[PDB]
RNA sequence: GUUUGACCUCAAAUCAGGUAGGAGUACCCGCUGAACUCAAUAAGCGGAGGAAAAGAAACCAACCGGGAUUGC
RNA sequence: GUUCUUUGUAAAGUGCCUUCGAAGAGUCGAGUUGUUUAUGCAGCUCUAAGUGGGUGGUUCCAUCUAAAGCUAA
RNA sequence: AUGGUGAA
């Protein structure tokens, strides 16, 4: 066993990239020397000393000027890691429950100078594939509406994940670097995983994708439990997420049209205000039906009445 | 204590005329070996499938530099004042000033050398240009070449 | 293209009457939450505060979602495992 | 060329403008140590004319001696000593003092590529020229030997 | 101190900037009065009218270090767009059009889209208000159902139609929203940040380009490049 | 703009690509060099090859010119 | 001999007209002190010329271009 | 004399 400063100077590489190669791999305790062995014979030590080459020579060309030295100079993904970490398909999944977490919070965060903007828009269109997914082999089996956010479970081939979905609230703004690390990792894991799921589903991947409808809503409205709602149809008055409510009811194979949309069988319409002029009812039935296969008729959830006793499904 | 024709450098051109000079050379940076290159590929393939202007860029190299010099083909002269063998500058500026070709100095080589791609380059030369040569040209007289006529004096 | 010291993670549990709409039993007093807000940190049980809205609309943004996240992420990687 | 008018400069060389560089130079010489390696020949002229190049494979060496075996000779084979793997082509007077004469030296590798791969250079690598400057086969030994040109048993089967 | 050259250029920039407004004011003046004699043009037009039509716009830095004019500076004032990356939604009319030529070396505008205008308003948004000098976000809509909805908007997404679909309340909810304060573009210097700052200033040229004429048509871009 | 990079120099590598030691020594190339003018001999020192070295004139020539170096 | 290539406003030579047109410095040399078979070398103060300089013998003539280097017989 | 050997 060697220490943290020995096993970095041994490595001799600084403790920022060092924060790295261990999101990566994973050591910890006084450290093994086999952990630090294996870890030196890693090949992203390479990657890593040719970018540090590639800045140095670029702050070079800078300072000489001649920029079109630096714009010439122009000219990586954890896949063998994934690997080591992952052994199989249902190890990634299982370990997809805790790290995507960080993923889906991502994909609602601010653009500022700690995060660019290209990240946000990689986790945002992460999400519009996720959900897409989702809503086609219906695995969706939870919908807890937490203080948190909605408690969505998604079984994933039987290990029920449990992701957590943001409000669109502003997520107002610790060390993001480390938090930018593992949504990179989490990034590249989703690459694959994304594409497996994708050729399992038999959809061609990369599939065709709207972007006048992304215009309109921007979300899971493009890209192209379950007996729930079948051919249902509903209107989501201004007081609720259509985010939300049209993904459980597509995934259920149902309908949604946006009150919004220019800002039947209409059985349905979510309407929360206290004023109203098809069957209105609280987003909460919808929720409490998805969450057992109630399936119960709307007299339980006429807008105005009390709110039932919502036990958290677990 | 250093000779008269010594310490002629040191004493070089003040800041704002310095960096009128290097912007003005800036303007004719000579293209570089991959501009260069990827130049001539673009010809090759449009010959290759299906009579310019002559070129401008500016002098560096000594053994050309002096030769243009002599001659009087030389409009301007720049010197590094940091060049190690001393005996390669020490005669230039008395050249120039025989042949009639105003001439200066600067601090620093490599200065020198980042506006011309190479690493270093002693000194350097301008052969064509558009009209504010003839303005700094002018100030660089009246600030150096006038101003400090009496360098061959003092120790 | 598809390309298709190990112990356990240990995931956190998972949700505990931190719904929107909650039992009216377990909307504690301002007393205990006031209490587990003082609460010293890491050493603090709970990861949320009781509370209950019967709007939908009138659900607040959770503010404390990023914390928690940074400090999953401690244990995501130093967890000695 | 800067050659033309260096070696002109060079020649006078009790002119002030030499004096200062002998004196300003020959303290930096005796900091340094015995023998040391050096960047650029203080003399480009004086080289370039003895045959060196910049190009690669090409090293300038300078060496120190006591005043008072020729000077010149003793300063290549100490020189070819410490640099076993170089080759000792020639060497120049660059600076004098009261105790001690300084010469530069240049050096040839024989093993670079460089110097392997062009005609111009290639003699050297052979074996016949190893140790050039023990045998007093440079332009100093040769003229130690006095090979200079003009006046300056047997037993037969029958 | 401070070297010549940067007073000389500021007076430069500021004279033409001056001209160039005095001749746009002075041409506006005539074509109002409806003459349209001996002027350039008296019509309107937009290449890439006065109609109404919900437009966003940003401040943009530059150009050089004119000192700040009393025309543009007023106008900037009343849309409070002081602050580089600044913008707020304005409703287009007849009377605001001449506006933009005002204002125009400063800000780039365009027609913004129903998504991006619902993601900027849900991303980010600031109520400035009980010392009341806390720039709490928009966390909850219990501010929306107090303070707002008087005329029904009571939620975000109220607000949301309101500006998308010019309700009667989008003065009320546009000057409450505190308009946002983007993020720049780069947001970084050293090593890296230069290199992209220097590749990211040439499309600028390209893109913020004001051509001087009286009769230059608006300048109008895709909301959609942030 | 007290931040910075260049250029110049000084160090380090269980880093990559390279080389000298030693032996033989009849011959060869230089230093040194003793005694019965002996002798620029012997011994000692350093360096190489199959030969070594020299080699294409600041040479010899006083001729009606020869014309790299070395051996008889 | 047999062949696949021969090339791009690519290279060289020769006679005619014309204009240009370099040369190894603490080095030759000189004095001295040690060596040499009265040549040369070495230590040292001085150390220069380019219709210039080195070697020779008759009233100043003949030859050559040194202070860098490679080369089988 | 040369080049080595050893000892109180």
């Amino acid at each position: 066993f060697i220490t943290r400063s020995q096993a970095v100077r041994k490595l001799q590489v600084s403790l920022a990239d060092f924060r790295r190669l261990c999101i990566f791999k994973g050591i910890y305790p006084f450290y093994y020397a086999k952990d630090i062995q294996y870890l030196m014979h890693e090949p992203v030590l390479a990657k890593f000393r040719e970018h540090k080459t590639f800045a140095r020579k670029l702050t070079r060309a800078l300072g000489r000027g001649e920029v079109s030295s630096a714009k010439r100079l122009e000219e990586y993904t954890l896949d063998h890691i994934i690997k080591e970490r992952y052994p199989s398909f249902p190890d990634a999944i299982r370990d997809i429950d805790d790290a995507l977490n960080m993923l889906f919070l991502f994909s609602n965060l601010p653009s500022t100078n700690q995060v660019s903007s290209k990240i946000i828009n990689d986790a945002q269109k992460i999400c519009n594939q996720w959900l897409a997914y989702v809503a086609k082999e219906r695995l969706v089996r939870k919908v807890f509406v937490s203080i948190k956010g909605v408690y969505y479970q998604a079984n994933i081939k039987g290990e029920e994940v449990r992701w957590l979905v943001p409000f669109k609230f502003p997520e107002n703004i610790v060390d993001f670097r480390i938090m930018l690390t593992f949504l990179e990792f989490y990034s590249t894991l989703l690459h694959f995983v994304l594409y497996k799921l994708y050729t399992d589903s038999g959809l061609i991947y990369p599939p065709k994708l709207d972007l006048k409808k992304d215009k309109i809503i921007s979300g899971l409205s493009s890209y192209i439990v379950a007996s729930l709602f079948s051919a249902f149809v509903f209107y989501v008055s201004r007081e609720v997420p259509i985010d939300i409510l049209e993904f459980l009811i597509l995934s259920c194979g149902g309908n949604v049209i946006s009150e919004a949309a220019m800002d039947s069988k209409v059985t349905h319409q979510i309407v929360d205000r206290p004023v109203l002029k098809r069957t209105y009812i609280q987003p909460q039935w919808i929720f409490d039906c998805i969450n057992k296969g109630e399936l119960v008729p709307a007299n339980k959830y006429l807008p105005g009445e009390a709110l039932p006793p919502h036990l958290s499904p677990w | 204590k250093v000779p008269p024709t010594i310490a002629q450098f040191q004493y070089t051109l003040d800041r704002n005329t310095a960096a009128e000079t290097f912007k003005l050379f800036n303007k004719y940076r000579p293209e570089t070996a991959a501009e260069k290159k990827e130049r001539l590929t673009k010809e090759a393939a449009a010959v290759a499938e299906g009579a310019s202007p002559k070129p401008y860029a500016v002098k560096y190299g000594l053994n050309h530099v002096v030769a243009l010099i002599e001659n009087k083909k030389a409009k301007l002269v720049l010197i590094a004042n940091d060049v190690d063998p001393i005996e390669l500058v020490v005669f230039l500026p008395a050249l120039c000033k025989k042949m009639g070709v105003p001439y200066a100095i600067v601090k620093g080589k490599a200065r020198l050398g980042t506006l011309v791609n190479q690493k270093t380059s002693a000194v350097a030369a301008l052969t064509e240009v558009e009209a504010a040569l003839a303005k700094l040209v002018s100030t660089i007289d009246a600030n150096f070449a006038d101003k400090y006529d009496e360098v061959k004096k003092h120790w | 293209y598809d390309l298709w010291h190990l112990r356990a993670p240990k995931l956190p549990p998972p949700t505990n009457e931190e719904s929107y709409n909650p039992p009216e039993e377990y909307l504690l007093s301002p007393e205990e939450k006031e209490a587990w807000e003082n609460t010293e940190y890491s050493e603090r049980e709970r990861n949320f505060i009781p509370q209950k809205y019967s709007a939908l609309r009138k659900v607040p943004g959770y503010g404390e979602s990023i914390r928690e996240r940074f400090e999953r992420s401690l244990d995501l990687y130093l967890a000695p495992r | 060329g800067a050659y033309k008018y260096l070696e002109e400069l060079q020649r006078k060389k009790q002119s002030d403008v030499l004096r200062f560089l002998q004196r300003v130079r020959v303290w930096e010489y005796r900091q340094k140590n015995v023998i040391h390696r050096a960047a650029r020949p203080t003399r480009p002229d004086k080289a370039r004319r003895l045959g060196y190049k910049a190009k690669q494979g090409f090293v300038i060496y300078r060496v120190r001696v006591r005043r008072g075996r020729s000077l010149r000779a003793t300063a290549e084979e100490r020189v070819g000593r410490r640099a076993a793997n170089l080759r000792v082509l020639n060497s120049y007077w660059v600076n004098q003092d009261s105790t001690y004469k300084y010469f530069e030296v240049i050096l040839v590798d024989p093993q670079h590529k460089a110097i392997r791969r062009d005609a111009r250079y290639n003699w050297i690598c052979d074996p016949v020229h190893k140790h050039r400057e023990a045998r007093g086969l440079t332009a100093t030994g040769k003229k130690s030997r006095g090979i200079n040109k003009g006046h300056k048993l047997s037993l037969w089967r029958y | 101190f401070v070297r010549a050259e940067s007073i000389v250029a500021k007076t430069l920039a500021t004279s033409r900037e001056k001209e160039r407004i005095k001749r746009v004011s002075i041409l506006e003046d005539k074509k109002a009065k409806n003459e349209t004699q001996h002027i350039a043009s008296g019509k309107d037009f937009i290449l890439k009218d006065g109609k109404p039509a919900l437009l966003f716009i940003v401040r943009v830095r530059g150009p050089l270090a004119v000192n700040i004019p009393n025309k543009a500076f007023k106008i900037l004032s009343l849309l409070r767009l002081v602050e580089t990356n600044t913008g707020v939604f304005v409703k287009l009319t007849k009377n605001v059009y001449p506006l933009l030529k005002v204002i125009a070396p400063y800000v780039v505008i365009g027609k913004p889209s129903l998504s991006s205008i619902r993601s900027l308003i849900q991303k980010r948004g600031r109520i400035i208000y009980k010392a009341e000098p806390h720039e709490i976000v928009l966390n909850d809509n219990n501010i929306v159902e107090e303070q707002l909805g008087d005329h029904g908007i009571i939620c975000v997404e109220d607000i949301i139609h309101e500006i998308a679909t010019m309700g009667e309340s989008f003065s009320v909810c546009n000057f409450f929203l505190q308009p946002f304060k983007l993020n720049r573009e780069v947001s970084g210097f050293g090593s890296l940040n230069r290199l992209r700052k220097i590749k990211q200033r040439e499309a600028e040229s390209r893109t913020r380009q004001f051509s001087n004429a009286a009769t230059a048509p608006v300048i109008e871009v895709d909301i959609d490049s942030l």
